[PDB]
Protein backbone atom coordinates (compact mmCIF):
# COMPACT_ATOMS: atom_id res chain seq x y z
CA UNK A 1 0.00 0.00 0.00
CA UNK A 2 2.51 2.56 1.06
CA UNK A 3 4.98 1.74 -1.07
CA UNK A 4 4.27 0.99 -4.39
CA UNK A 5 2.98 4.37 -5.10
CA UNK A 6 6.10 5.87 -4.92
CA UNK A 7 7.53 3.38 -7.42
CA UNK A 8 4.64 4.53 -9.89
CA UNK A 9 5.42 8.00 -9.88
CA UNK A 10 9.33 7.16 -10.13
CA UNK A 11 8.20 5.10 -13.21
CA UNK A 12 5.55 7.92 -14.64
CA UNK A 13 8.76 10.38 -14.56
CA UNK A 14 11.27 7.86 -15.74
CA UNK A 15 9.13 7.76 -19.08
CA UNK A 16 8.52 11.20 -19.75
CA UNK A 17 12.37 12.11 -18.66
CA UNK A 18 14.27 9.32 -19.43
CA UNK A 19 17.71 9.58 -17.12
CA UNK A 20 21.31 11.06 -18.33
CA UNK A 21 23.01 7.67 -20.13
CA UNK A 22 21.00 5.02 -18.03
CA UNK A 23 17.56 2.83 -18.80
CA UNK A 24 15.52 0.64 -15.81
CA UNK A 25 12.45 -0.82 -15.64
CA UNK A 26 10.12 -3.73 -13.70
CA UNK A 27 10.31 -6.89 -14.85
CA UNK A 28 7.17 -8.21 -15.89
CA UNK A 29 4.34 -7.73 -13.82
CA UNK A 30 6.59 -7.65 -10.71
CA UNK A 31 6.90 -3.83 -9.95
CA UNK A 32 9.36 -4.27 -7.11
CA UNK A 33 11.70 -6.24 -8.96
CA UNK A 34 13.65 -4.18 -11.89
CA UNK A 35 16.55 -4.02 -14.33
CA UNK A 36 18.74 -1.47 -15.18
CA UNK A 37 21.37 -0.25 -17.57
CA UNK A 38 24.43 2.03 -16.53
CA UNK A 39 27.08 3.26 -19.26
CA UNK A 40 30.48 4.08 -18.51
CA UNK A 41 31.85 7.10 -16.54
CA UNK A 42 33.65 9.54 -19.20
CA UNK A 43 37.23 9.24 -17.98
CA UNK A 44 37.25 6.13 -15.97
CA UNK A 45 38.09 2.87 -17.86
CA UNK A 46 34.89 1.35 -17.59
CA UNK A 47 34.15 4.36 -20.39
CA UNK A 48 31.54 3.55 -23.43
CA UNK A 49 30.64 -0.31 -22.29
CA UNK A 50 27.10 -1.01 -20.48
CA UNK A 51 26.38 -2.87 -17.43
CA UNK A 52 23.37 -4.83 -16.22
CA UNK A 53 22.17 -4.27 -12.74
CA UNK A 54 19.32 -6.35 -10.42
CA UNK A 55 17.21 -3.80 -8.26
CA UNK A 56 14.84 -5.21 -5.48
CA UNK A 57 12.19 -2.80 -3.68
CA UNK A 58 11.67 -3.38 0.03
CA UNK A 59 8.48 -3.31 1.26
CA UNK A 60 9.32 0.16 3.54
CA UNK A 61 10.75 1.85 0.11
CA UNK A 62 11.88 4.50 -0.11
CA UNK A 63 12.29 4.95 4.01
CA UNK A 64 14.61 1.87 3.40
CA UNK A 65 16.94 1.41 0.54
CA UNK A 66 16.77 -0.39 -2.13
CA UNK A 67 18.67 -3.66 -2.67
CA UNK A 68 21.18 -3.09 -5.77
CA UNK A 69 23.80 -5.35 -7.38
CA UNK A 70 25.57 -5.91 -10.79
CA UNK A 71 25.15 -8.60 -12.96
CA UNK A 72 27.69 -7.93 -15.37
CA UNK A 73 31.03 -8.62 -14.16
CA UNK A 74 33.10 -5.85 -13.50
CA UNK A 75 36.90 -5.40 -12.39
CA UNK A 76 35.68 -2.55 -9.13
CA UNK A 77 37.28 -2.71 -5.24
CA UNK A 78 34.47 -1.78 -3.83
CA UNK A 79 32.49 -4.65 -6.48
CA UNK A 80 33.07 -8.22 -5.70
CA UNK A 81 32.60 -10.79 -8.04
CA UNK A 82 29.23 -11.84 -6.96
CA UNK A 83 27.96 -8.17 -8.14
CA UNK A 84 27.75 -6.37 -4.56
CA UNK A 85 27.99 -3.00 -4.02
CA UNK A 86 28.72 -1.93 -0.39
CA UNK A 87 27.95 1.85 -0.50
CA UNK A 88 26.90 4.15 2.05
CA UNK A 89 23.89 5.79 0.41
CA UNK A 90 22.91 1.85 -0.08
CA UNK A 91 23.36 1.28 3.71
CA UNK A 92 23.03 3.74 6.08
CA UNK A 93 23.62 6.91 4.01
CA UNK A 94 20.93 6.10 2.90
CA UNK A 95 17.81 8.61 1.98
CA UNK A 96 14.36 8.38 0.87
CA UNK A 97 15.14 11.61 -1.67
CA UNK A 98 17.38 9.37 -3.53
CA UNK A 99 15.19 7.94 -6.59
CA UNK A 100 16.67 5.16 -8.84
CA UNK A 101 17.33 7.31 -11.33
CA UNK A 102 19.81 9.36 -8.72
CA UNK A 103 20.93 5.65 -7.32
CA UNK A 104 22.14 4.62 -10.73
CA UNK A 105 23.55 7.78 -11.45
CA UNK A 106 25.47 7.56 -8.33
CA UNK A 107 26.82 3.74 -8.79
CA UNK A 108 28.37 5.06 -12.36
CA UNK A 109 29.92 7.88 -10.41
CA UNK A 110 31.51 4.81 -8.19
CA UNK A 111 33.17 3.49 -10.89
CA UNK A 112 34.88 6.50 -11.93
CA UNK A 113 35.85 7.33 -7.90
CA UNK A 114 36.99 4.04 -6.19
CA UNK A 115 38.21 3.74 -2.73
CA UNK A 116 40.97 1.11 -2.04
CA UNK A 117 41.58 2.66 1.70
CA UNK A 118 38.14 0.96 2.31
CA UNK A 119 37.82 -2.21 0.33
CA UNK A 120 35.12 -4.93 -0.49
CA UNK A 121 38.04 -6.68 -2.62
CA UNK A 122 41.25 -6.07 -0.89
CA UNK A 123 43.31 -8.22 -3.56
CA UNK A 124 41.85 -5.27 -6.12
CA UNK A 125 42.41 -2.87 -3.55
CA UNK A 126 46.33 -3.79 -3.81
CA UNK A 127 46.33 -3.61 -7.65
CA UNK A 128 44.75 -0.28 -7.62
CA UNK A 129 47.18 1.40 -4.90
CA UNK A 130 50.79 0.22 -5.87
CA UNK A 131 50.44 1.14 -9.91
CA UNK A 132 47.20 1.77 -11.00
CA UNK A 133 48.19 1.65 -14.63
CA UNK A 134 48.20 -1.77 -14.60
CA UNK A 135 45.18 -1.53 -12.90
CA UNK A 136 43.43 0.63 -15.39
CA UNK A 137 44.34 -2.42 -18.01
CA UNK A 138 42.55 -4.98 -16.21
CA UNK A 139 39.68 -3.15 -15.30
CA UNK A 140 39.32 -1.79 -19.61
CA UNK A 141 39.74 -5.61 -20.25
CA UNK A 142 37.19 -7.02 -17.91
CA UNK A 143 34.78 -3.86 -19.07
CA UNK A 144 35.53 -4.97 -23.13
CA UNK A 145 35.23 -8.54 -22.50
CA UNK A 146 31.51 -8.63 -20.31
CA UNK A 147 29.64 -4.70 -21.49
CA UNK A 148 30.57 -4.30 -25.20
CA UNK B 1 24.17 25.81 -16.92
CA UNK B 2 21.77 23.62 -15.66
CA UNK B 3 21.88 22.13 -13.28
CA UNK B 4 18.85 18.39 -12.02
CA UNK B 5 18.71 18.48 -8.04
CA UNK B 6 17.39 16.19 -5.75
CA UNK B 7 13.42 17.66 -6.25
CA UNK B 8 13.90 17.14 -10.13
CA UNK B 9 13.79 20.64 -10.71
CA UNK B 10 16.26 21.44 -13.42
CA UNK B 11 17.70 25.33 -12.84
CA UNK B 12 19.11 27.47 -14.42
CA UNK B 13 22.69 28.48 -13.18
CA UNK B 14 24.63 31.52 -14.46
CA UNK B 15 28.66 31.06 -14.29
CA UNK B 16 31.36 31.56 -16.54
CA UNK B 17 34.25 28.84 -17.41
CA UNK B 18 37.10 30.00 -15.43
CA UNK B 19 34.52 28.97 -11.69
CA UNK B 20 35.87 26.34 -10.01
CA UNK B 21 33.33 23.30 -8.79
CA UNK B 22 33.41 24.57 -5.10
CA UNK B 23 31.89 27.75 -6.54
CA UNK B 24 29.20 25.89 -8.43
CA UNK B 25 28.30 24.11 -5.35
CA UNK B 26 27.66 27.34 -3.03
CA UNK B 27 25.60 28.77 -5.93
CA UNK B 28 23.41 25.48 -5.47
CA UNK B 29 23.50 25.72 -1.56
CA UNK B 30 21.95 29.30 -2.22
CA UNK B 31 19.29 28.13 -4.50
CA UNK B 32 18.58 25.24 -2.65
CA UNK B 33 19.53 24.97 0.88
CA UNK B 34 22.25 21.67 0.83
CA UNK B 35 25.59 22.19 2.12
CA UNK B 36 28.51 21.71 -0.11
CA UNK B 37 29.62 18.77 2.59
CA UNK B 38 26.69 16.79 0.61
CA UNK B 39 26.80 17.84 -2.36
CA UNK B 40 28.30 15.39 -5.43
CA UNK B 41 28.28 16.73 -8.87
CA UNK B 42 28.16 14.57 -11.99
CA UNK B 43 28.38 15.18 -15.67
CA UNK B 44 28.94 12.17 -18.25
CA UNK B 45 28.80 9.67 -15.29
CA UNK B 46 31.82 11.24 -13.60
CA UNK B 47 31.62 12.80 -10.85
CA UNK B 48 33.60 16.31 -10.52
CA UNK B 49 36.38 17.89 -7.53
CA UNK B 50 36.11 20.60 -5.51
CA UNK B 51 39.37 21.76 -7.08
CA UNK B 52 39.36 22.00 -10.50
CA UNK B 53 37.25 24.42 -12.74
CA UNK B 54 34.61 24.00 -15.33
CA UNK B 55 36.85 24.58 -17.93
CA UNK B 56 39.18 21.92 -17.02
CA UNK B 57 36.20 19.20 -17.62
CA UNK B 58 35.80 21.31 -20.88
CA UNK B 59 31.99 21.45 -19.73
CA UNK B 60 30.27 24.37 -22.18
CA UNK B 61 27.41 26.61 -22.06
CA UNK B 62 23.76 24.87 -21.87
CA UNK B 63 25.50 21.94 -20.29
CA UNK B 64 23.18 20.11 -17.51
CA UNK B 65 24.72 18.97 -14.56
CA UNK B 66 23.25 16.07 -11.93
CA UNK B 67 23.46 16.61 -8.24
CA UNK B 68 23.13 13.54 -5.79
CA UNK B 69 24.20 13.38 -2.03
CA UNK B 70 28.11 12.92 -1.20
CA UNK B 71 28.27 9.32 -1.57
CA UNK B 72 31.57 6.98 0.07
CA UNK B 73 32.92 3.71 -1.96
CA UNK B 74 33.02 1.22 1.36
CA UNK C 1 10.96 46.15 -3.22
CA UNK C 2 14.65 47.84 -3.92
CA UNK C 3 15.51 48.87 -0.12
CA UNK C 4 17.81 51.48 0.80
CA UNK C 5 20.55 48.85 1.31
CA UNK C 6 20.77 45.11 1.69
CA UNK C 7 21.57 42.52 4.41
CA UNK C 8 21.93 38.54 4.42
CA UNK C 9 19.87 35.85 6.05
CA UNK C 10 21.53 32.14 6.66
CA UNK C 11 19.40 29.37 7.08
CA UNK C 12 21.01 26.45 9.13
CA UNK C 13 21.88 24.78 6.17
CA UNK C 14 23.86 27.91 5.02
CA UNK C 15 21.85 28.92 2.53
CA UNK C 16 21.95 32.80 2.20
CA UNK C 17 18.96 35.32 1.46
CA UNK C 18 19.65 38.56 -0.17
CA UNK C 19 17.13 41.35 0.73
CA UNK C 20 16.81 44.85 -0.37
CA UNK C 21 15.75 46.94 3.35
CA UNK C 22 15.93 50.32 4.55
CA UNK C 23 17.10 51.07 8.29
CA UNK C 24 13.57 51.90 8.61
CA UNK C 25 12.20 48.73 8.22
CA UNK C 26 9.99 47.04 10.83
CA UNK C 27 10.72 43.17 11.88
CA UNK C 28 7.92 41.55 10.82
CA UNK C 29 8.43 43.64 7.37
CA UNK C 30 11.53 41.58 7.28
CA UNK C 31 10.04 38.34 7.62
CA UNK C 32 7.54 39.08 4.90
CA UNK C 33 9.78 40.05 2.64
CA UNK C 34 11.66 36.66 3.08
CA UNK C 35 7.91 35.00 2.42
CA UNK C 36 8.03 36.62 -0.70
CA UNK C 37 11.24 34.84 -1.49
CA UNK C 38 11.66 31.11 -0.31
CA UNK C 39 7.73 31.07 1.13
CA UNK C 40 7.60 30.61 5.14
CA UNK C 41 5.15 32.56 6.50
CA UNK C 42 6.24 35.36 9.24
CA UNK C 43 4.00 32.74 11.53
CA UNK C 44 6.96 30.16 11.42
CA UNK C 45 10.16 32.71 11.30
CA UNK C 46 12.61 32.93 13.97
CA UNK C 47 15.30 35.39 13.30
CA UNK C 48 18.81 35.82 15.39
CA UNK C 49 21.26 38.79 15.45
CA UNK C 50 23.88 39.39 17.79
CA UNK C 51 22.55 37.37 19.91
CA UNK C 52 19.37 38.40 20.50
CA UNK C 53 16.21 36.72 18.76
CA UNK C 54 14.34 40.34 16.81
CA UNK C 55 10.56 40.68 17.84
CA UNK C 56 8.26 41.61 15.73
CA UNK C 57 7.52 45.35 16.64
CA UNK C 58 10.68 46.71 16.25
CA UNK C 59 13.07 47.99 13.40
CA UNK C 60 16.58 46.63 12.33
CA UNK C 61 17.92 49.92 13.39
CA UNK C 62 16.75 49.69 16.73
CA UNK C 63 18.72 46.10 16.94
CA UNK C 64 22.03 48.48 15.34
CA UNK C 65 21.99 46.43 11.67
CA UNK C 66 24.82 47.24 9.13
CA UNK C 67 25.29 47.12 5.78
CA UNK C 68 26.41 43.13 4.79
CA UNK C 69 24.88 42.07 7.75
CA UNK C 70 23.54 38.58 8.93
CA UNK C 71 20.62 37.52 9.89
CA UNK C 72 19.83 33.71 11.16
CA UNK C 73 16.68 31.90 10.14
CA UNK C 74 15.70 29.15 12.37
CA UNK C 75 11.68 28.12 13.27
CA UNK C 76 9.87 29.63 16.08
CA UNK C 77 9.66 27.01 18.81
CA UNK C 78 7.33 9.52 18.05
CA UNK C 79 6.27 13.14 20.16
CA UNK C 80 9.95 14.03 19.93
CA UNK C 81 9.41 15.44 16.53
CA UNK C 82 6.19 17.65 17.49
CA UNK C 83 9.19 19.60 20.03
CA UNK C 84 11.62 20.11 16.83
CA UNK C 85 9.16 20.49 13.98
CA UNK C 86 6.55 23.33 12.75
CA UNK C 87 3.17 21.84 11.20
CA UNK C 88 0.52 23.54 9.48
CA UNK C 89 -1.56 23.06 6.21
CA UNK C 90 0.22 24.46 3.12
CA UNK C 91 -0.38 27.26 0.95
CA UNK C 92 0.36 27.55 -2.85
CA UNK C 93 2.10 31.02 -3.93
CA UNK C 94 0.36 32.50 -7.09
CA UNK C 95 9.25 28.20 -10.09
CA UNK C 96 7.14 28.42 -6.95
CA UNK C 97 5.68 24.54 -7.10
CA UNK C 98 6.91 22.39 -3.92
CA UNK C 99 7.00 18.69 -3.63
CA UNK C 100 7.36 16.13 -1.29
CA UNK C 101 10.71 14.56 -1.82
CA UNK C 102 9.56 11.52 -0.01
CA UNK C 103 6.07 10.42 -1.86
CA UNK C 104 7.06 12.05 -5.02
CA UNK C 105 3.59 14.06 -5.01
CA UNK C 106 3.10 17.63 -5.41
CA UNK C 107 2.12 19.88 -2.52
CA UNK C 108 -1.36 21.28 -2.25
CA UNK C 109 -3.53 23.55 -0.37
CA UNK C 110 -5.10 21.93 2.89
CA UNK C 111 -2.34 19.22 3.23
CA UNK C 112 -0.63 18.66 6.79
CA UNK C 113 2.48 19.60 5.93
CA UNK C 114 5.82 19.58 8.24
CA UNK C 115 8.73 21.87 7.80
CA UNK C 116 12.72 21.06 9.58
CA UNK C 117 15.02 23.51 11.25
CA UNK C 118 16.69 23.41 7.48
CA UNK C 119 13.58 25.37 6.22
CA UNK C 120 12.43 22.25 4.36
CA UNK C 121 9.20 20.99 3.65
CA UNK C 122 7.64 17.44 2.92
CA UNK C 123 4.02 16.32 4.26
CA UNK C 124 3.41 15.34 8.02
CA UNK C 125 2.62 11.56 7.35
CA UNK C 126 5.88 11.44 5.13
CA UNK C 127 8.28 12.65 6.86
CA UNK C 128 6.89 11.58 10.52
CA UNK C 129 7.73 8.14 9.48
CA UNK C 130 11.50 8.94 8.32
CA UNK C 131 12.20 10.80 11.12
CA UNK C 132 11.06 7.62 13.29
CA UNK C 133 14.31 5.92 12.03
CA UNK C 134 16.47 8.78 11.37
CA UNK C 135 16.07 12.33 12.98
CA UNK C 136 18.03 13.52 9.80
CA UNK C 137 16.47 15.63 6.75
CA UNK C 138 16.40 13.42 3.62
CA UNK C 139 17.86 16.96 1.27
CA UNK C 140 20.36 18.18 3.67
CA UNK C 141 21.62 15.80 6.43
CA UNK C 142 21.13 18.44 9.66
CA UNK C 143 19.55 16.65 12.46
CA UNK C 144 16.43 18.32 13.49
CA UNK C 145 17.69 18.23 17.02
CA UNK C 146 19.94 21.03 15.36
CA UNK C 147 20.23 24.59 17.91
ZN1 LIG D 1 4.83 13.17 0.89
ZN1 LIG E 1 17.01 19.78 5.03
Amino acid sequence: SMALKRIHKELNDLARDPPAQSRAGPVGDDMFHWQATIMGPNDSPYQGGVFFLTIHFPTDYPFKPPKVAFTTRIYHPNINSNGSIKLDILRSQWSPALTISKVLLSISSLLSDPNPDDPLVPEIARIYKTDREKYNRIAREWTQKYAM
Amino acid sequence: IFVKTLTGKTITLEVEPSDTIENVKAKIQDKEGIPPDQQRLIFAGKQLEDGRTLSDYNIQKESTLHLVLRLRGG
Amino acid sequence: PLGSMQIFVKTLTGKTITLEVEPSDTIENVKAKIQDKEGIPPDQQRLIFAGKQLEDGRTLSDYNIQKESTLHLVLRLQNTIERFTFPHKYKKRRDTDEKCTICLSMLEDGEDVRRLPCMHLFHQLCVDQWLAMSKKCPICRVDIETQ
